[PDB]
């Protein structure tokens, strides 16, 4: 069953159950022109959610971080590093090329704050029901080994169909479709 | 912290 990764030029991706998955991370870079915007079928289906999430009571704002292309990242990156140096940067902050946020396909709910019961409350709200959406929420609890990146609540990768599957077995990505993860070179 |  284990595929291995397929070439296409600007990104690497694997055959999934119904879908072509898209893969970026620490191990498998992007190409620096890749500047595709926002997946409109993912884009359709955010918005269906958010909208879940607000009428469901949950200070969720009706913007994200969505789409980030190389030269957003290329800045976005240094200032973290400035902030808390490179290796604690490294932990929640791709390099530029590395972002999976640039592939699309890839969006950060924002909650506006800050009840703290309430963000929980939200942030499980995700694992119990962004899969219904064709989402999933990609740096899972304890799998920063795997994944490269530390937990983070708010990030949604779209996959489409096989959501729910993904989502029952507790596994990220690189763990449930066997591709490598872990860190940079 | 935390984006990746
Ligand atoms: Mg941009
Ligand atoms: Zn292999
Ligand atoms: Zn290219
Ligand atoms: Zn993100």
């Amino acid at each position: 069953s284990h595929m291995e990764v397929v070439n296409k030029g600007d990104y690497y991706s694997i055959q999934g159950k119904y879908d072509e998955i898209i893969v970026a991370n620490k191990h498998y870079p992007l190409s620096k022109d890749y500047n595709p915007g926002e997946n409109p079928t993912a884009k359709a289906e955010l918005v269906k959610l958010i909208k879940a999430m607000q009428e469901a009571g949950f200070p969720i704002s009706d913007h994200y971080s969505g789409f980030r292309s190389y030269e957003t990242q290329t800045k976005l990156y240094q200032d973290y590093v400035n902030q808390d140096g490179k290796e604690a940067a490294d932990r929640y902050s791709a390099r530029p090329g590395y972002s999976e946020h640039q592939t699309g396909l890839a969006f950060d709910v924002i909650g506006t704050d800050g009840d703290l019961v309430t963000e929980e409350k939200a942030a499980q709200w995700l694992l119990d029901h962004a899969a219904d959406y064709g989402f999933v929420v990609r740096y899972l609890k304890g799998k920063e080994k795997e994944t490269g990146y530390m937990a983070e609540e708010w990030h949604l990768r779209y996959v489409g169909k096989e959501a729910k599957e993904i989502a029952e077995s507790g596994l990220s990505l690189e763990e449930y479709y066997g591709f490598e993860g872990g860190d940079y070179v | 912290a935390x984006k990746x």
